[PDB]
RNA sequence: AGCGGCGAGUACACUGUACUUGCUGCUUCUUAGAGGAACAUUGUGUGUCUAACACAAGGAAGUUUAAGGCAACAACAGGUCUGUGAUGUCCUUA
RNA sequence: UGCAUACUUUUCCUCCGCCGAAAGGCGUAGGUAAUCUUUAUCAAUAUAUAUCGUGAUGGGGAUAGAUUAUUGCAAUUAUUAAUCUUGAACGAGGAAUGCCUAGUAAGCAUGAUUCAUCAGAUUGUGCUGACUACGUCCCUGCCCUUUGUACACA
């Protein structure tokens, strides 16, 4: 599907060097597997964001929003709640006035990092700023990429 | 008017064109064969 | 069942669940899926293969979901105006309940229902 | 050994930097096997596909972007190519050899050496666009 | 602590505010300076704080408000920018001005070049109103200093 | 040292200066670094009234920041910063280690 | 029940009221709805439970209808029940 | 004497007394067009 | 090599009108792999006919307002529409584009009197006309634009007035008869 | 029905009241003065139909 | 403001790549001052072979390169005294 | 609840950490600014993969009903915001008429101005990037020479 004859070698050694979408459906697809990351109570029934006027349809859409969370955490240094709610944003149509951006429900997100943290993926760093990840979870990330990378190859 | 049903060269279009059907049952239908834009032979 | 009856008056034919069931006056989309969830029935299905069981399940969670796990600030009507619970209203009811209001508010000759009934805004939209 | 040249589409500034190594190619932090979309990827591939495979297998390229869009940024990445290969070639390797990339490119299309000198030109009051005014009745 | 946008601003507003209170305070002076009997002034400063264009209105309105008979006067005043070596003047007087309805009455003497930043470089330009019997009169003066070279000529040696 | 002023070209003198009397001695003077020119603009409407066909016009009081490092005792820099100068240019010297 | 709800704190009111009118008591209720208070309160104990008091002209329409002030007429003139509640005054100024 | 600390009838022109239509944008607080007249004074040039 | 969706290749490809061939430039400096140019192709006259067909096509389906400015859009409509071509109805897309724009000038035009029609000018109309008929198919039916468009453009190949473009120039060309 | 290729010699003149339209003289191989609706340059050739029918110079 | 320089690591490649903490030659990108560059230059047409235009090459650019800003003379009984402590008269002043 | 006295962060941008479905709240952190908000990315169109499937339809969000907040002395004639629900007109628009020639039209957003609060406005800024001229006086409006005039308040 993705694959096809380039100009040069690809050095399949982190994640910034795997296609997103399919890697966040492989992490989801492995948590599944674990049954390592819960579903709270309220997730069953809430909207992600003011702008989305309606339920995510997915299912298994907390998983793919942490893996999201996960790769987000991966690419920045130190990274807030607010900033993941500015990420995770949308356009919110008022109807008859015009669009505005529209930041997303960050209770979530917010839940989802302490999920993270309890688990000992993500760190709490006293210097500098918000919640970076941790350096067990980083290389456990990059190995998943690593596999993923594998079996596209295959 | 033409409410398409439900119960009962590979494209949607064609598909509902020719057995009078909802595209949803036709991409199951091709998902079927198989096993956003469509193209099948 | 290629037409089908949930409530008082519906129709919900061929149209996928979710769809079929806001033809209700619980027509929420979201509040739809909810109860969709709170059932555990598969939502791509259609309208016509659902038992009716699973309907009457539907029925019984759509009526009081206070006392199922399904939240307090969701629910249509909040407060009920007469002091006590916070229930969803539903189907005809919600109308009947709407007229009540109206007539509550008529009674009072509050500002907003004065303008009800001359066939003005309310909202405090201008239409000039 | 290291030659650093830019791109530049609208605002959209791609700075090539090409060094001496294996032959990979990256973006910031990503292989070019990304880009974002799989339509416009021929438009960054374009030159090195011109050039071969083969020459740049001794040159390593990061891309350094910032500003602009997608498909401007696309662009300036590719016209930071162009440059870079060609600066490159200007230097550490032959001349003859530079100037027959040269041809080849001005062969396929401007654009890869030479910039697309374009920008938002300023909105003007009583309209909402530099031209566009708003409307009269009479 | 304030910032240098605020900062900057806030000096200008002072600067501006300082013009004022000058052109209030010296009707009897050929006033331009701002540059900080005398001893009063500086006080009030204090208390606040914690040839040319300007000085040749003002000697006109003093002029008005003496009561000449106008063109005359600006007669007298494009003679003297004359003798000072100005390449080119003019002056406007609009208002009531003898009769009840209009009358902008110009008086230019040599060229005046009214278009371009050359316009706003070499020209120095003053804007009084003196109050005079039923009305206003409006005064506009607007004097072409010499120039420091300007961009229409090219001479040839 | 901080030159924040109005006046593009006098700034630059002043600059000019203060370099020409830097390379006089003892003075490892970084050399003049001009910062962004956060440019105050008003957009008014012209007109008092609301008549014509709504003109604005975009104000600019454009402040050149200019900024300038050196390692020196305070009494040094003091003199070297006295080239006489005026009412136009604000000057500001900071005299600390780090 | 309309009784009970009397009885009970000014807390407990708030709470149970919609959340502007919740929102505004704990912000205050300033110098004059007090003495609107007092003044309804006066009004109820020169009652007579055949016909209804005198009336009370008031300039303001922001207060808030609380359990105090059932039974009474107020401002041109309205009369308050217990079915108003937490809905206003206001009911004074505008033509077809 | 009713709160003047906060809205259009609060602060004024610095120039002269205006509530209307006042360039607050600074702290400069003078109505547009006495603005207008003084932007050469307080050092606002137009160059485009 | 070069080439076009990195499939298509137009070294194959013929024309046989000599002036189409002068209009449009599918050339050595005009070939392209996907049709996004950002090249200055209205800073001049005839800098248009510099310009690739692909391109041009893709422009003329970015029309109507409120899909306006959605130029990959409209490029993968098109390469849908190739793909389509080469599958069903088995030739080379581009052949077959080349085919449709050869039929699709009306040669002979009406004014204020029956005149004749530059080359450049009947290329651009055809351009348009065949991407019009499209939308119109498109816009409140089902089908699909892609599809749509594949179809016309295989009805404007074969000369033959089912689809709605084809039948514009007819009309058009009766109306030039009628005049002179 | 059956068009016959003449290119364009020179360009004459834009007529029309209102500007679209161009007078132009055409090789085959013989000299036919015509007229044109969109650009038009010398070189370029013309589909012409009904052939011997001229229009007039201005 | 960056780029490197380089320590310190954490992952994986081959016999370098991705990512953070700690220390401090280059100015391509980042900022912004002074300079430069296009003049229809060279080429070829059309033109009283005048002023000039069209095309081609070069070139960052060939419609004064694009965009503004500035705005003569004279007015309009145009608007604004509801911007002003610019301002006349008449009114109003417990 | 009132005054008086003492003393110190807060009045604007919000990082971040917690509570909150949401809005927002509480705690604290930097910033009088190329340093912090935040900008090697603050946006939406984009694009990719799913659900729909031409059915006033999940297009459309008017009108309405009932809360939870925030601003403010004060929110009803609902400031705005959020949550649930209500599912109107509209299937591309008649006579007319506006704007536009290359980073332009259009689409998409967004900063700033007003601002205690509130953009559907204006004003800037960008992002996606068409069509068609490359001319003409046919209309419309200006300008010019000639011509006619009993008009000059033209
Ligand atoms: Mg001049
Ligand atoms: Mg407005
Ligand atoms: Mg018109
Ligand atoms: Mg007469
Ligand atoms: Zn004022």
């Amino acid at each position: 599907r993705l694959l096809e004859p380039v100009p040069f070698v690809k050095t399949n050694n982190c994640i910034k060097d795997v296609d997103a979408d399919l890697f966040i459906r492989s992490y989801a697809t492995h948590l599944k597997l674990h049954n390592k990351i819960t579903y709270p109570k309220w997730c069953t029934f809430v909207k992600t964001g003011k702008g989305r006027k309606l339920a995510p349809l997915n299912e298994d859409w907390y998983f793919i929003r942490a893996s999201s969370i996960l790769r987000r955490l991966y690419l920045h240094p130190d990274i807030g709640v607010g900033f993941l709610r500015r990420q995770f944003s949308s356009k919110q149509r008022r109807g008859v006035a015009p669009n505005h951006t529209s930041l997303a429900s960050g209770k979530i997100l917010r839940s989802i990092l302490q999920q993270l943290e309890n688990l000992g993926y993500v760190e709490q760093n006293p210097k500098k700023k918000g919640r970076r990840l941790t350096t067990k979870g980083e290389n456990a990330i990059n190995n998943f990429a690593r596999y993923i990378n594998k079996k596209v190859y295959n | 008017k033409l409410n398409h049903a439900v119960f009962i060269v590979i494209t949607p279009s064609a598909i509902a064109e020719k057995y009078k059907v909802n595209l949803s049952v036709a991409r199951a239908v091709i998902n079927h064969l198989a096993d956003s834009q469509k193209l099948y032979t | 069942q290629h037409i089908l009856r949930i409530l008082n008056t519906n129709v919900d034919g061929k149209e996928k669940v979710i769809i079929a069931l806001t033809a209700i006056k619980g027509i929420g989309k979201r509040m739809a899926t909810v109860i969709c969830k709170q059932a555990n029935v598969d939502p791509t299905k259609r309208a016509g293969e659902l038992t009716t069981e699973e309907i009457d399940n539907i029925v019984h969670i759509m009526s009081t979901p206070t006392q199922f796990k399904i939240p307090d600030w969701f629910l249509n009507r909040r407060k009920d105006l007469k002091e006590g619970k916070n229930i969803h209203v539903i189907a005809n009811q919600l109308d009947s309940y709407l007229r009540e209001d109206l007539e509550r508010m008529k009674k009072i000759r509050l500002h907003r229902g004065l303008r009800h009934h001359w066939g003005l805004r309310v909202r405090g939209q201008h239409t000039k | 050994k290291r030659v650093q040249t830019f791109g530049k589409k609208k605002t959209a500034v791609a700075v090539a930097t090409v060094t001496n190594g294996k032959g990979l190619i990256k973006l910031n932090g990503k292989n070019l096997d990304l880009v974002e979309p799989y339509i416009l990827k021929t438009k960054v591939y374009e030159p090195l596909w011109l050039i071969g495979s083969g020459k740049l297998k001794n040159l390593d390229i990061r891309i350094r972007v910032k500003g602009g869009g997608q498909t401007s940024q696309i662009y300036a990445i590719r016209q930071a190519i162009g440059k870079g290969i060609i600066s490159y070639y200007q230097k550490y390797v032959d001349e003859s050899t530079k100037k027959e990339l040269k041809d080849v490119l001005l062969r396929y299309d401007r654009s890869l050496l030479v910039g697309d000198t374009r920008r938002c030109e300023p909105k003007k009051f009583g309209g909402k666009g530099a031209r566009a005014r708003y409307q009269k009745s009479y | 602590p304030i910032s240098k946008k605020r900062k900057f601003i806030n000096d200008g507003v002072f600067q501006a505010e300082l013009n004022e209170f000058l052109a209030r305070i010296l009707a009897e002076d050929g006033y331009s300076g701002v540059e900080v009997r005398i001893r009063e002034l500086t006080s009030l400063v204090q208390k606040r704080f914690f040839l040319c264009a300007m000085a040749q209105a003002e000697s006109l309105r003093y002029k008005l408000l003496k009561g000449l008979a106008v063109r005359r006067a600006c007669y007298g005043v494009l003679r003297h920018i004359m003798e000072s070596g100005a390449k080119g003047c003019e002056v406007i007087v609009s208002g009531k001005l003898r009769a009840q309805r209009a009358k902008s009455m110009k008086f230019r003497d040599g060229y005046l070049i009214s278009t371009g930043e050359p316009s706003k470089r070499f020209v120095n330009t003053a804007t009084r109103s003196a109050q005079l019997k039923q009305g206003v009169l409006g005064i506009k003066v607007k004097i072409m200093l010499p120039t420091s070279i300007l961009p229409d000529n090219i001479s040839v040696l | 040292i901080a030159l924040t002023s109005k006046n593009l070209r006098a700034i630059e003198k002043v600059c000019s200066d203060i370099m020409k009397g830097a390379k006089e001695k003892n003075l490892n003077v970084s050399g003049p670094v001009r910062l962004p020119v956060k440019t105050l603009r008003i957009t008014t409407r012209k007109s008092p009234c609301g008549e014509g066909t709504n003109t604005w016009d975009r104000f600019e009081l454009r402040i050149y920041k200019r900024l300038i490092d050196l390692y020196s005792q305070c009494e040094v820099v003091t003199q070297m910063t006295s080239i006489n100068i005026d009412p136009v240019v604000e000057v500001e010297v900071i005299i600390t280690d780090s | 029940d309309l009784d009970k709800l009397l009885d009970l704190s000014q807390d407990e009111l708030i709470k149970l009221f919609k959340a502007r009118q919740r929102r505004k008591f704990q912000r205050g209720i300033s110098k004059k709805a007090k003495s609107l208070l007092k003044k309804i309160r006066k009004s109820k104990k020169n009652c007579e439970p055949g016909e209804k008091p005198n009336p009370v002209p008031t300039h303001l329409r922001n207060m808030t209808i609380i359990p105090e002030m059932v039974g009474s007429i107020v401002a041109t003139n309205v009369e308050i029940k217990p079915e108003m509640i937490g809905y206003y005054l206001g009911e004074f100024s505008i033509t077809y | 004497v009713h709160p003047k600390k906060y809205g259009q009838g609060s602060r004024q022109c610095r120039v002269c007394s205006n509530k209307h239509a006042i360039i607050r944008k600074y702290n400069i607080n003078i109505c547009r067009q006495c603005f207008r007249e003084r932007a050469d004074i307080i050092g606002f040039k137009k160059y485009r | 090599d070069i080439k076009l969706f990195k499939k298509w290749s137009y070294e194959e490809i013929n024309i046989a009108d000599l002036s189409l061939v002068d209009c449009i430039a599918v050339s050595q400096k005009a070939c392209v792999y996907t049709p996004h140019t950002a090249g200055r192709y209205q800073k001049k006259r005839f800098r248009k006919a510099l310009c690739p067909i692909v391109e041009r096509l893709v422009n003329s389906m970015m029309m109507h307002g409120r899909n306006n400015g959605k130029k990959l859009k409209a490029i993968r409509i098109v390469a849908y529409a190739f793909e389509i071509i080469h599958l069903m109805t088995g030739e080379n897309p581009l052949q077959v584009f080349v085919n449709a724009v050869q039929k699709g000038g009306p040669r002979e035009d009406s004014t204020r009197q029956a005149v004749d029609v530059s080359p450049l000018r009947r290329v651009n109309q055809a351009i348009y006309l065949i991407c019009t008929g499209a939308r119109n198919a498109a816009f409140r039916n089902i089908k699909s634009i892609s599809e749509c468009l594949a179809e016309e453009i295989i009805n404007c190949a074969n000369e033959s007035s089912s689809s709605y473009a084809i039948k514009k120039k007819d009309e058009i060309e009766r109306v030039a008869k009628a005049n002179r | 029905e059956k068009s016959k290729l003449a290119k364009v010699e020179k360009v004459l003149g834009r007529t029309g009241s209102r500007g679209g339209v161009i007078q132009v003289r055409a090789q085959f191989g013989r000299f036919l003065i015509r007229n044109v609706k969109g650009p038009v340059r010398e070189g370029d050739i013309l589909a012409l139909l009904e052939t011997e029918r001229e229009a007039r110079r201005l």
